[PDB]
């Protein structure tokens, strides 16, 4: 099928209508996204499918077609781009600049923007355009909003 | 069975909508990839 780099729509048609169940990047012939979107299913593009490569609950990961790709990283100073792809409507580009997650094994960037949980996968930008993380799993704070952390996997 | 649409090229854009604030937050991330704030 399409296999050109970009960012891609997730959906599924086991609903009314299609429904858009998150986002993902193509980079290298991988397709990566975030497990809670595809569960570890296989896709389609077209006539072609995608298969499962590497995938881990706990990171909340997934990579399709061969190993992650997606290298890059928060400086932890400088402004990021949420290229967010919400439902129903176009790609657009949000520039922010991050929190921090503080936890027990490290501290993590956090980007504070509020998006349908539909929008799950949508790539986090450097000033270059590299995809330093994907954006769809965090936390609920005080006011309702959703707060979620900047998550990059690892390249071997 | 779900697919893929392809929504665009992957590149910064300068001028854009620039919000959002920078929260500092205590969290905790259990075996099942959930975050949890810590009080
Ligand atoms: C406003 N809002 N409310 C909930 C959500 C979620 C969400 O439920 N993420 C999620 C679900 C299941 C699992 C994980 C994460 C990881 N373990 C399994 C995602 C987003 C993204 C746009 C930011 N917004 C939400």
């Amino acid at each position: 099928g399409e296999t050109t780099d970009g960012v891609y729509r997730v959906m599924t048609r086991r609903l009314l209508g299609s429904t858009q169940v998150g986002v993902g990047v193509m980079q290298e012939g991988v397709f990566h996204t975030m497990w809670h979107v595809t569960k570890g299913a296989a896709l389609r593009s077209g006539e072609g499918r995608l298969d499962p490569y590497w995938g881990d609950v706990k990171q909340d990961l997934v990579s399709y077609c061969g190993p992650w790709k997606l290298d890059a990283a928060w400086d932890g100073l400088s402004e990021v781009q949420l290229l967010a792809v919400p439902p129903g409507e176009r790609a657009k580009n949000i520039q922010t600049l991050p929190g921090i997650f503080k936890t027990k094994d490290g501290d993590i960037g956090a980007v504070a923007l509020d998006y349908p949980a539909g929008t799950s996968g949508s790539p986090i930008l450097d000033k270059c355009g590299r995809v330093i993380g994907l954006y769809g799993n965090g936390v609920v704070i005080k006011n309702g909003s959703y707060v979620s952390a900047i998550t990059q996997g690892k390249r071997e | 069975d779900m697919y893929i649409e392809r929504a665009g090229d992957i590149t910064w854009e300068k001028d854009a909508e620039v919000t959002g604030n920078s929260p500092r937050l205590d969290v905790a991330l259990d075996e099942s990839g959930d975050f949890s704030l810590v009080e």
